[PDB]
């Protein structure tokens, strides 16, 4: 019994030596022995490689006193209607040194707004996770065209994270002390999620008394919508997967049973528009 | 495509502390809410007569101790994700660290609360001659 979450990505024929490798799976076949692990004197651990880490598989049902649940009932999203945002990703695949993850290329919100990451990952080295530039591309077929200008028109991943903080904290200040996130297919944006999102026990914000929705890792510091100019990550968001609601098919085949002013324009903005739109419609409408 | 590095019932505690802003903190606490210390470590086959000090190039564990591979027992290691080190640099992976039997069940949960003596080479608490 295995997991895809942490899969290595690499193309190097071999497992890692004993010192160098994250897990007992991981480590080379020579080592193995006896239902455990052999240090063999005369065989070195590797100083150069470059394994990218697949971040695919994240499983968020734990139960910890003092954190919060990220997934919320539809009675509790409800409740919380003006802090939901749709939220979309499309992906670009890893290639060349590396193969079998995908890595956020474009970030759409039921805002308008789509922002253009530089294909990044987790590739563990010697010494460290180096979190890099990867080499990619846009998966392939006709439907995913639009992708390949994408590829160079992508901004640095620290640079990102701060224009979603700054987003949210305009669309959500006078709205709610909270962001929903409305999903369709969770799987690759709670993925996404990895990039610009921090959790922990619910914190109050430095420069008042409402809920930190905002964490700066320049001061340690927390912030509500109000006062997180300049923060980097979302902290403690809430999201919900409308899929898991007794939809069949697609997402646009169930967006358009409810409704016709959302045109499927084919980019990850639109996919978010039309997921809170499905939601609001099967919700509050009849 | 790609070779699987872990198994499911790690699954949650590796997501829960890959979110957090304090992983070490996030750790402790999955622990005291009774959740399972993180498992598929690289444990080591040795001979148990060895020096006894806590970070080595060989395994060096006593018959007080158990030898594993040093990324296998670092939470930042097996998150993916930044050392708190200010060159972020790690001090266990390429090494083998030593571990008192007796909390061998959770590795990774050790060397998060231990220090090791620079003067002597040994735990504190867990073999330090020191003081
Ligand atoms: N015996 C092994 O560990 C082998 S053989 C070729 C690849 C691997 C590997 C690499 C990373 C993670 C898990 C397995
Ligand atoms: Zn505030
Ligand atoms: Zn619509
Ligand atoms: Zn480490
Ligand atoms: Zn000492």
């Amino acid at each position: 019994n295995v997991t895809g979450l942490f899969k290595d990505c690499s193309k190097v024929i071999t497992g890692l030596h004993p010192t160098q490798a994250p897990t007992h799976l991981s480590v080379d076949t020579k080592f193995k022995t006896e239902g455990l692990c052999v240090d063999i004197p005369g065989i070195p651990k590797d100083m150069t490689y470059r394994r990218l880490i697949s971040m695919m598989g994240f499983k968020m049902n734990y139960q910890v006193n003092g954190y919060p649940n990220m997934f919320i009932t539809r009675e509790e999203a409800i409740r919380h209607v003006r802090a939901w945002i749709g939220f979309d990703v499309e992906g670009c695949h890893a290639t060349r040194e590396a193969v079998g993850t995908n890595l956020p290329l474009q970030l759409g919100f039921s805002t308008g707004v789509n922002l253009v990451a530089v294909p990044t990952g987790y590739v563990d080295t010697p010494n460290n996770t180096d979190f890099s530039r990867v080499s990619a591309k846009p998966p392939p077929g006709d439907q995913f065209k639009h992708l390949i200008p994408l590829m160079y028109k992508g901004l640095p991943w620290n640079v990102v994270r701060i224009k979603i903080v700054q987003m949210l904290s305009d669309t959500l200040k006078n709205l709610s002390d909270r962001v929903v996130f409305v999903l369709w297919a969770h799987g690759f944006e709670l993925t996404s999620m990895k990039y610009f999102v921090k959790i922990g026990p619910e914190r109050t914000c430095c420069l008042c008394d409402r809920r930190a929705t905002c964490f700066s890792t320049a001061s340690d510091t927390y912030a509500c919508w109000h006062h997180s100019i300049g923060f980097d990550y979302v902290y403690n968001p809430f999201m919900i997967d409308v899929q898991q609601w007794g939809f069949t098919g697609n997402l646009q085949s169930n967006h358009d049973l409810y409704c016709q002013v959302h045109g499927n324009a084919h980019v990850a903005s639109c996919d978010a528009i039309m997921t809170r739109c499905l939601a609001v419609h099967e919700c509050f409408v009849k | 495509a790609g070779n699987a590095t872990e198994v499911p019932a790690n699954s949650t505690v590796l997501s829960f502390c890959a979110f957090a802003v304090d992983a070490a903190k996030a750790y402790k606490d999955y622990l005291a809410s009774g959740g399972q210390p993180i498992t598929n470590c690289v444990k080591m086959l040795c001979t148990h007569t060895g020096t006894g000090q806590a970070i080595t190039v060989t395994p060096e564990a006593n018959m007080d101790q158990e030898s594993f591979g040093g990324a296998s027992c670092c939470l930042y290691c097996r998150c993916h994700i930044d050392h708190p080190n200010p060159k972020g640099f790690c001090d266990l992976k390429g090494k083998y660290v030593q571990i008192p039997t007796t909390c061998a069940n959770d590795p990774v949960g050790f060397t998060l609360k231990n220090t090791v003596c620079t003067v002597c080479g040994m735990w504190k608490g867990y073999g330090c001659s020191c003081d």
